[PDB]
Formats: C-alpha cells, structure tokens, sequence
C-alpha cells in the first residue's frame, strides 16, 4: 500500500516444520470421546 | 476445476470429435439433475452457520479437544477449527453443483494431510466432524439431494483418511 | 512478555539490544517480584472472585440465566462460570508476563467467532469480566489494583 | 559407519598429519566414557520391549492415531509403528556405543522424511514418540549415561523434523 | 520465540493449571539471574567485533581455510564466514537474555546443517569457531555470567554437529 | 575400529549387540591407553624409522635404486621414502583403532593396481615395510613390539 | 472378497477368467443376499452379543479383571469390550465379503505384536471371541450359524 | 532418640552421663550423616514406594479391594494408601532417630485397637508394610537397605 | 526516555500506559542524581582527556609517529579535541538518560567522516575506552556503572 | 523533542558543557513533570467522555450532522470523532513532553492542505478543539489546566 514495506505473510508446511519440529510434537493428540487413562494415577496420588 | 458439462467437452476435444447425440444425452442427464442441485445448494448456504454449530456439538465440543491440552483449546484454535469446517462445507456445495469431485482434489484435498501433520491437527477428529456435517446436511437437503450431497462429503473424508 | 518483545524488535533490526531496550528489561526484572505477589493473591482468591462476579453478572443480566437464555440450566451455568475462571487465569498470566500478549493469544483472538457460533452474548461476557475486576480490585491493595486493572480493562476492551 | 576413534583418524588422514597429542587426548576422552556406554547399552537391550511400551503409552496409544481413521489404526499399522520405534531405539544404542551420530545419518535419517511424507505417517507424532523413549531411557540408564544417550535421541528428532 | 517466563506460562496453560508455588519458584529463579544477564549482554555487544577477531585468530585464520583452496579463501568467503560468526554471537546473546534456547532453534538452527552441506562449508570448523567465541566471551562476561552464556554457545554447537 | 566392526555386524543381523561383542568392546577401551602410548612412541621415532628402513631396503634391493630401477634418481628416491612414511602413518592409525580396517581402506585396496600402473615392484615395497617393522620393533618394548608387529605383518601380507 | 481372489488368479496367469472361476462368482452373487441378512442380524444384536460374551469371558477368566490383570479397572474393562466389538464388526465384514481377507488385513496381521506390547494375554482374547460366537450362534438359525461359525473359528485360529 | 534415652536413664539415677553412655552418643553422631542420606533417599522415592507397595498388596489380597472388603471404593482405597504413606513417614523418622521409639509412639501403640474398631484386617496392613520394605530395599544400597530393613521389620513385628 | 516512551505509544496509536508513565516518573526523580554524576565528570574533564590521551598514545605508538595521523602538535591537539568532544557527548547522555543525544551528534556518519580524515577508527575506540577507565576511577561505583553504559555504547558504535 | 533535549541542543550549538543555569531550567521542568503525569492519566481515563462533551457542544445538533453536511453519514461522523481523538492524544503527548514541536511535526504539518482537499471545515474543527480544551481544563484542575491549554491553543492556531 505504498507505506508498509513487504513482510513475510505465509509459509509452506515444510518451512513450518523446520522451525517448530525440533523436539517434535508435545501433546498426545487427544481425540473426542476416547477412553484414556491419562492423568488418573496423578489424580489418585494428589488425593492420597 | 472441472464440471460435468466441461468434462464431456474435454473428452470430445481430446478426440477432436464434434459433439454427438450420445454426448448430448449425458449433458441432458446433468441438466435434469441440475434443478435439484441448485435447490440443495441454497438450503445449505442459508443454514451453513447452523450446520457447523450442530456438527461441532455432535463431535468436537464438550470434549477433551476443547479442554486444555486439546487441539481446539484456546479461542484462536477454536476459531480455526470452525473456519476449516466452513471450508469443507463450501467446497462440498461447490462440488455438488458441479457434479464433479475434481474441485475437492484440486483445492481441498491437495497437501491437506501434510499441512495437518505439521500443525498437529488430528485428522480422525476432523473426519468425524465432516461426517457429522454430512448427517446434518442430509436432513436439510432432503433424500434425493442427500444422496448427491453424501458422495462429496464421503470423498473428502476418504481423502483425509 | 516484555523481554520477548524487546528481543523481537532487535532481531528485526538485526542489531544487538539497544541501551534503552536493555534498561526496560532491567526495570521489568525488578518489578517481577512485586508482580508475582499480585498474581499469587488473585490465584488464592480465585474461587471467591469467580463466585462473586457470577452473582453480580446474573443480577445485572437476568436473561442469560433464564429459560430462553444460553446460561440457563446447571450444565450451562457451570460452563459460564468456567469461562469466567479461564479469563481470570489468563489475567494472572498477563500480570507475571508484564504484557497482554499471553492473554491475547489464548483468549482474545477469534473470541468473537467462537462465541458467535456458541451464540453466547459477547457483551454479557464483558460484563462478567468487569464484575471480576471489581471483586479483584477490592482484595488487591490500591497500587496492585491499578496494575491488575490494566489487564482487566484490556480484556473488556477486546470483548465487545 | 564411523565411530569417534575413526573420526579422529579420518580428520588426520585428510590432513596427512601423524597422530598428535591433542588428537590422542580426544581419543583418551572417548576411552574413559566407553565403559559407561557399554553398561548403558546392556540396560537398554534388556529393557527394550518395556521402553517401547512405556513410550507408546506416554504419546501414541489412547489417541486419535489409534482411533479409526488414524495412522496407527488397524493391527498392521500398529505393528509397523512399534517396529519403527524399535529401529530408532536400536540405532540410538549403536550411536551411543560408537560415540558418533554418523550411523544415524547413514541408515535412519537419510530419505526417512520423504518416505514418511509419501506414506502420510505424521512426523511430529513420531518425533514425540522418540522424545518419550528418551525420557524412559534416561531413567533406566542413570544420569551419567543419560546425557550421552540424550544427544543421539535428540539428533534423530532434529533430523526427522 | 519463547522466553523462560512464557515457557512456564505455556506449560501451565496446556495443563490448565493456575500458577503454583513450584512454578513461582522457577519464575523467581529467572528474576534473580536477570540483572546479571543484562550486564553480560551489554558487555558482549560492546566487545562483539573483538570477540569475533579473537575467535577467528584462535581457529579460523592462519590455517588451510584461509589459504587458497580453503573454504574461507577469497575476500567474499572470508567476509561471509565472519558474518556468520556475528550471527551466532548475536543470537546467543538474545538467548541468554531470554533464558530460553528456543530462539536459536527457530532462527539459527533450523536448516543450517543442510545449508552448510550444500554450500560445502565445514561444520566442524564452524563448531570450533563457536567454541572459541565462547571462551573469549567467558572472560569478558565474568564467571557468574559465563556459565549462563556457555549453555547457549554449547546449544548452537550441538545443533550444528 | 573394533567398535565399528561390532556395530556393523549387529546391524547386519538387525539385533542389539551381543554380550560377547559388548565384552570385546570393554576390553578394547581398557587396552586403548596402552595402545595410544605405543602409537606415540612410533610417531616420535617416525623420521628415523623411515630413514633406517630406506637404507636397509636399498641395500637389500640394489636394483630398485639403479638406472633401470623405478626408485633411481633423487625425485624417485624421495617418492619411495614418502611411500614408506605413508605406510608408517597408516600403521599408527591402526594401532589406536585396534583394527586393520582404517589401514586397509587407505592403503591396501587397489594397491596392486596402483603400483602396477606405476610399475613399482610390489615385493620391494613389502621389503621396505618389513624393514620398517624391524626398526620399529627395536625401539618398542617387547609386548608393545608384538602389538605393532601384527599391524606391520598385515601390511606385508596385503602387498 | 471372492471376486477379487478370482480376478487376481486370472491376472497372474495372464488369462481371461476360466468358466469354473466364473461359475464360482455366479454362486457367490446368489449367496450374497442370504449373507447380507446374516450380517444384518448380527449388527442389530451387536450390543447384546458383546455384553453377554464379556460376562462369560470374565466368569471364565477372573484374573483378567483383577488388580494384577490387564483388564482390571473401568477404563481397561471398557477397552477390552471395545476390542470385542471391533472383532465382531470384522466378522460381519467377512460374511458379506465371503472371504476372511477383509477380516485378516484389519485384525489378524501384527495382532500378536500389538497385544504383546500391550501385554494383553492372547488366549483370553481368543476365549472372548469364542464366547461371542456362542451368543451369535443362538440368535442365528442353524444354517446361518454355520456360515457365521466359520468366520468366528478363523478369528479364534488366528489368535 | 538415643540421646533422649541416655539422658532419661541418667536422670532416674540422678547422675551425670556415664562414659559408656557418652560413647554411644559419639557413635550415633558419626552414624547420623549416613542415616540422613538413607532417609533422604526414601523420602524422594516415597510416592513410587507407596504406589508399588499398594499394587503388590492388592494383588496379594484381592479381597480387601472387593465389594465386601474394607479397602473397596476410591475413597477407601485412598485411605488405605494414606495409611501406607503414614507408616513410611514413620520409618524415615526412625532411621534419623536411630531407634524405633519415634515410630512406636506414633504408630504401634493402640494400633490393634484402632484397626479393630475400623475393622481393617491387621495382617493385610502388615503385608503392605512388607511390600513397602521390598520396594524400599531395591532403591537403597545393600548396607543402607539392611539399616532400613530393621525399622521395616519392627513395624511388621508390631502389627500382626 | 520520555521521547522514547511517547514514540512507542504513537506507533501503537494509544495513550501512554500506566507502567510507561511510572517509568517516566522514576526517570524525573533520577535526573537530579544524574546531573550530579555529569557535573563530576565535567569538573574532571580536562584531566580525564589528558590521562586518556597519554594511555592511548602508549597503547598505540604508531598514531603519534611520522606516518601516523596523530603525529605533530596540530594533529595531536585535534586528536585530543576529538576525545573532549566525545566526553561532552557522554555527559549529555547521562543527563538525558538515553544515548540518542550522543548518537545524533557523534555516532551517525562517524565511519565516513573518519575515513575521509584517514584517522583509524580502532584507535579512536581505544581512546574512548581509556577515557572510561579514568572517569570510572573518579566516579563512585554505582555512579561509575551508570557512566560505563554510555561509554560502552560509544565504544560499540565506533 | 522535549524540554530536556531542547536545553541540551541549545548548549550543543554553543558547544558549552552543561552548566548550573542550564541545570536550573532542567530542574524547573522536573518539578512541573509530576503535575503533568497526573494530568495525562486524568485525560486518558476520560478521553471518550471529553470527546463526547466537546461534540455535543459544537459538532452535533448542527447542519454538519444533517444531510448534506460534512459530518453526515456514519463514515464521516466516525472520521470526525477519530480526528478529535488524535488532537487529544497528541496534546497529551505534548503536555508530558513540555514542548510544542511534536504537534508541528505530526499533527500540524500538511493538515490545512489535507482538509482543504477533503472539504472538511477548518473553523468547525478549531471550534471542536477549543471545546475539548474547556472540558479538559475542568477535569485536570487549575494548575494542570494552564499547561494543557497552551498545547490546545497551539493546535488551534496551527489549524
Ligand atoms: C458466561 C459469562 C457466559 C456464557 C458462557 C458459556 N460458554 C459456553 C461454552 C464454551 N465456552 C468456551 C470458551 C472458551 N474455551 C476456550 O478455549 C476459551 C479461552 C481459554 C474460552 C473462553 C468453550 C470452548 C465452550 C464450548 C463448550 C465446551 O466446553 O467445549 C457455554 C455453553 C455452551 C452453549 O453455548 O451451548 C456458555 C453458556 N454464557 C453466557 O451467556 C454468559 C454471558
Ligand atoms: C600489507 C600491504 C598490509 C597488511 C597485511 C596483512 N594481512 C594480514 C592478514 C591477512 N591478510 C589476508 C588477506 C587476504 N586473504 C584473501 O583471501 C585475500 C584475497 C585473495 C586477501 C588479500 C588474510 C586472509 C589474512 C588473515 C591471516 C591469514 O593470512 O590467514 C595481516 C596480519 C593480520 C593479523 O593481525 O594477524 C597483515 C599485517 N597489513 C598492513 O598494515 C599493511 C599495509
Ligand atoms: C479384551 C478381550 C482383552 C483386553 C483388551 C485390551 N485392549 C487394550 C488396548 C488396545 N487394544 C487395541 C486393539 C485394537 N486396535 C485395533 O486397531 C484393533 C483391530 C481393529 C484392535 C483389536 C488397541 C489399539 C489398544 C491400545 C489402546 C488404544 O485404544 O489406544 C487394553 C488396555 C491397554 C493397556 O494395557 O493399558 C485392554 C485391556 N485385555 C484383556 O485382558 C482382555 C482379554
Ligand atoms: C433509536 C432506534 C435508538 C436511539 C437513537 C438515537 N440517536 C441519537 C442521535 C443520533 N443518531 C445519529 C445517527 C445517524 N446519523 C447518520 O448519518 C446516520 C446514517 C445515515 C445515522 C443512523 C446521529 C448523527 C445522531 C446525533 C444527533 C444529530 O442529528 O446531530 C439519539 C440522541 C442522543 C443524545 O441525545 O445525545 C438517540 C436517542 N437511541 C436509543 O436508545 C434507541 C434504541
């Protein structure tokens, strides 16, 4: 628009994996309506 | 993209053949189906916001996804997910009018898996959402339209999975 | 956070941090200990803040908790209170960060869109945040309250 | 492949230099670390099945992946994923003994990203699994060994991503 | 990028937990270290040109690299190498202020190995230069600051290697 | 190296390292410090070993340094000595590695072909290596010499 | 499915489909309608089949749902039942296909490896499938039951 | 503690501490640093020791965590684990003290009566303590384990 | 400092934040102390320059040599005048609380100016470092730290 | 620029080191500073109201707002109140700074020309600025008002 100088608007998926992927995905990729035991054992110790 | 009319034309053009009665019959077949399709498309456009709402309620929301640590947690992610849902709906509507699945391949399906994997978006949940939208859409459009609508939704689902 | 912002500006310019920028970092690290206490106070009083704010909101807006209204019913009312709790947690994060950025990414971007799909009224949500601010201000000392107020105000400004 | 001892030798050979004290010191450093590494390797081999189990429990299983339409859905795919996990573990153990990351590059790392992208295996999830294995391994091996073990796990993770 | 304060916040946000004393302690630890870090950063910025000069003298110059047929031969290549050295120094300083290694991963470390391999720049020599800079920096910053500074330099070195 | 060899066998079998294989690695790491000293000794004496061996070789084979012979002339004689130096450097590398593989890749594969193009006699080269061994043995202590001898013998066998 | 198998054999031989092969295809298409009904019956009774089979299994094997056992706890017990449901769905797929191949790809290849990582006992899983068969048999008519039995037996054999 | 015991005997006799008594005090102070480390180890591993022991106990005694059994239900199971945790804390106290007296006052006197009112089976409790011992022994080095074992054995002996 | 805060606000198109305002308040309070620090250096200015000059000439014999730029009375005076200029700029900086005053007068185009003059830039930097050491000694420790920052900036700029 | 920098600049052109007389001028500013900060906070909090009141006094209930007027249509109305906000924000900046220069550099330069092209009425705008000044004067209180008024008047004179 004549006053802003260009900046990086978009990037490709592989470019995005380069920057963020080191160390991969943190998370378990939770799903709706899944039976999961995750967190249960901690909750029991917190209770005890 | 391609549509049924253009598909016939393209097949003839590679042959170099002038349009013939057999070709005309295929075109005629599409023209009869067309009126139904247009009605279905108008229904979907008017109810688009609700369709997304209902589908999300059925699968996405009130779930671990929305809870902290879930992919759809935070406002930004929630908004992104519903935006994606809208895309799928709009493209399926386009495909239904066209009568061809090609547009889905050229715009939606191409590189989606890779994008999602980098993002960490869960594909199976997304597929679930698409299936939910299909069910809601089926009701609104009515039975004759539903069959046509369902194939495009299923095509998207199969591509993602 | 303050520090992230300074680093980012430097990187864009491709230069080492300016003295002025360094000074702001120094000020922030000194302030941090006070900030931590303010955040701690709100965390401890969190349960009461939410409860009091909720009541105020429901008095201010009978409709939301009415058969027509979104908030009506136990399940729905819980969700409304959960939302208020979420925003309070975000505010605490903001105070320690010294910037609204933490708040902004989690809560203010796409908020309109999310609530519109839900059909929750945005102004009511804003009122609830205002209510929470008033409760929080009372527990905080005046200077502490002013600091906390800024973050609360931002939220209210973001949501309309 | 290459190992630490051979790496020093190769660097000297390209220079054409006879081995010198500075070089000898690097070799000596490796020799002290060696005993620890051997113990760590034996621990990992014995507990390999469990390590994989624990890591899967931490990241992979009880997820969208295992749910229908997920990459690790179906017995065949599940088995494949745990086989890949075992590969990563075995190679990391080899690298730890060697004291050099090269074997990982030559066997595991080269072409894996491309293979995975064609397959549609999610790289970030795989990386997550590798990181999980690292954490489990760290416990079993003990602290001195853990630092050494961690670098190779991290190397794999960085390569894939 | 991320900083120590934000890292704590983010970890809590995914859990959905309000900030707790253990979390507070980590934040408090950072705050004490902060003042030292700011002083160190100012020292590095003022002495940056010299730091690079000294480090180059220790490793890069008076070597085959600078001699014809070496990677850093010709003015253009020499200038490039010292520019790269400056980058590493500036980013390490940023990381030290931040108290987090993430910025290094996001800007410097991503794709560097691949870039260098295509260019034919020697990684081990680069690593050597980084280590040399660390030693020089350690002196100027003083002992308390040096420990903090060293970790980021080591992080860069590990990434490249 | 010993360790590289063990890893490679395991990878071919697609198995974790066997206990026996692991034990050999342990033994090697213990031996290494002694091996380093043996290598250091030879490196220091390198210049003299080459010189002495050269003289012995030329006495043993007058022909090589004769107008017909390949070695004859200053340029050629230097090259012959350079070759002896190369082989000594390789031997030192071998001792620290504990395996002939490092030696083998640099020096023993295609050696026949290279020398045949050069027209250098392979047996004379072998004699030079034998000569170097004798000089090296004298400077080394007996047990050290035996270790060094194995690597020297391999070279002689290879050529 | 039957048809895929026939086509594949023809393609290997590089020939058009043999008359005998064609006849088998004809028989299969006639059988299909009956097969569809059998599958439909089991689908409708699916919920009860799983429930009844589960109870039988737990009676037969107290241990699996015991503090030591894998199945123990609500979460775990649900997962065990989910597995039984999965196998039932596979069986229905098999009946319509007329072949075990659909069943085999989804459920029987790598099953050992998966369960061994989970530490689930394979024999217990087999018992559950046997239990499901008995429940399914009762609801089905005798001839229908025999058809269904074959697929159930295959699963039991596979595990 | 050993020191308390010595002082008490002296006071009864109305005499200054005997050289022999003093010698025992000297030995104890030398031992203490080692004892502190042993106690520290168990404290760090406390959470895991309790968890592992609980599982073992429940495997050994299915009945206790069964509808009839006392331990059955989440609330009850937590209480059973809390009891195990209590006994572990007492054991650590014992190790630092160098005598069972601290353990004995808090845990072993009236224990039968308390559990009989509760209707908790005493033998099951003993098994749990035995289980905890085995877990604790594994983490401890052999000589450390022997020291820890004595205190664990005492508890088991007290409760039957 | 006030200018800096206003400029950031204007970019954001917002009124100054309370926190930003507080920093302004702190600065105005600090100013009186800052003035005293500046006053101290002003009084010692003549000696600081002289001492620094001598140190520089010892460190770099070449500059005051027949080949060197500094050589000769006229040239040596000019070199000292330059050192004096930089000291004046530093004092201005301390009172301002920002390097901007220093930066405009001394650090922009400095390379170009000196290259035309043919004066070696590194030697100039050394002179500033030398001045810092002299100034630090006269200043109290906390005062010296404040002064050091401005001195360091100059050295970094040059 | 700012009062502190103004003093510095005057000394720099003279080449004079900072002196006591100069210090006194700086000191004068520092005393005024505290008042200014309080005034600025008041203005920021009441900014929306200040604009509302000023608009009520001049802009609204007028031909401008009526159809065919400059401020008719929502877009134009919004623009006018945005301009009013600019004036207020910049005046606040100037008051903190203690210098009118920022007004000249950002607000005042080119405004007349812009307005003439747009057809915005300058006199009405000036009227609005004066109205804001009056409202601001009340809120800030008398000591602050004098300081605040000069910057408002400066804007008005420029426009
Ligand atoms: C309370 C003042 C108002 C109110 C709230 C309300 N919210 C929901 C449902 C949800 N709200 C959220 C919001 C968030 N999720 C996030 O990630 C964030 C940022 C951290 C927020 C603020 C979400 C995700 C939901 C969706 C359901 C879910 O829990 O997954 C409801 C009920 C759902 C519905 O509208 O049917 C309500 C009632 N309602 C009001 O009217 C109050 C003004
Ligand atoms: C001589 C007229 C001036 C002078 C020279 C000088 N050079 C160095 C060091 C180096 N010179 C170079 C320059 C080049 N390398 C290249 O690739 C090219 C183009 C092909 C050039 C011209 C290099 C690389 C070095 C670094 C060391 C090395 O050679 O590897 C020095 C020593 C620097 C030091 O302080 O160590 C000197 C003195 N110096 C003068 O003042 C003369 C006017
Ligand atoms: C029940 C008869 C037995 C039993 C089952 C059991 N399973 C799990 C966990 C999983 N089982 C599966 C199995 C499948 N996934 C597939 O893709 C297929 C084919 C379609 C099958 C059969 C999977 C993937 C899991 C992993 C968890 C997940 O869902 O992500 C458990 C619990 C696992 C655990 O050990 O924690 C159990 C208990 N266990 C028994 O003892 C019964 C005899
Ligand atoms: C009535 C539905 C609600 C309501 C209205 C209300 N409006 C005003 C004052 C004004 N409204 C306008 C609006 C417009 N100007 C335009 O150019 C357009 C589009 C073409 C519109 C819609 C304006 C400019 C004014 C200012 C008055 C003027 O003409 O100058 C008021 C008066 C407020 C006051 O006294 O300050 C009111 C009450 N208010 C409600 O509560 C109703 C829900």
């Amino acid at each position: 628009g004549e006053d802003v100088l260009p900046y990086e608007r978009y990037l490709t998926p592989a470019g995005l994996s380069l920057r963020k992927g080191r160390f991969g995905s943190s998370d378990v990729l939770t799903t709706p309506g899944g039976i999961t035991p995750r967190g249960d054992a901690a909750r029991m110790m917190d209770k005890i | 993209m391609q549509d049924a009319i253009t598909a016939v034309i393209n097949n003839y053009d590679v042959q170099g053949k002038y349009l013939d009665g057999a070709a005309l019959d295929k075109l005629k077949a599409y023209f009869t189906t067309g009126a139904v399709r247009v009605r279905a498309a108008a229904v979907i456009s008017s109810n688009a916001t609700t369709i997304i709402k209902e589908a999300a309620a059925k699968a996405l929301i009130y779930s671990d996804l929305t809870r902290p640590g879930g992919n759809m947690y935070t406002t930004r992610r929630y908004a992104a997910c519903i935006r994606d849902m809208d895309y799928f709906l709009r493209y399926a509507t386009y495909a239904m009018l066209a009568g061809d699945p090609s547009i889905l391949d050229e715009r939606v399906l191409n590189g989606l898996k890779e994008t999602y994997n980098s993002l960490g978006v869960p594909i199976a949940a997304t597929v679930g959402g698409i299936q939910a939208m299909k069910e809601v859409v089926g009701g609104l459009v009515g039975p004759d339209a539903a069959k046509e609508a369902s194939i495009y939704f299923d095509y998207l689902s199969s591509g993602l999975s | 956070s303050v520090l992230t912002k300074a680093i980012v500006n430097a990187d864009a310019e491709a230069r080492y941090l300016s003295p002025g920028e360094l000074d702001r970092i120094k000020s922030f690290v000194a302030s941090g200990e006070r900030r931590l206490r303010i955040a701690q106070t709100l965390t401890e009083a969190r349960e009461r803040i939410v409860k009091q704010a909720g009541d105020q909101l429901f008095q201010k807006r009978p409709d939301v908790v009415s058969p027509g209204g979104n908030a009506y019913g136990e399940k729905m009312t819980a969700l409304c209170l959960r939302d208020l709790d979420y925003y309070l947690r975000l505010v605490t994060y903001g105070i320690v960060a010294g910037d609204v950025t933490p708040i902004e990414e989690i809560g203010i971007i796409g908020v309109k869109e999310m609530y519109n799909s839900l059909q929750t009224p945005i102004p009511a949500v804003a009122e609830g945040v205002r209510a929470m601010k008033n409760v929080a201000t009372s527990l905080l000392s005046g200077d502490d309250a002013a600091e906390a107020g800024f973050y609360f105000d931002y939220l209210v400004g973001a949501m309309q």
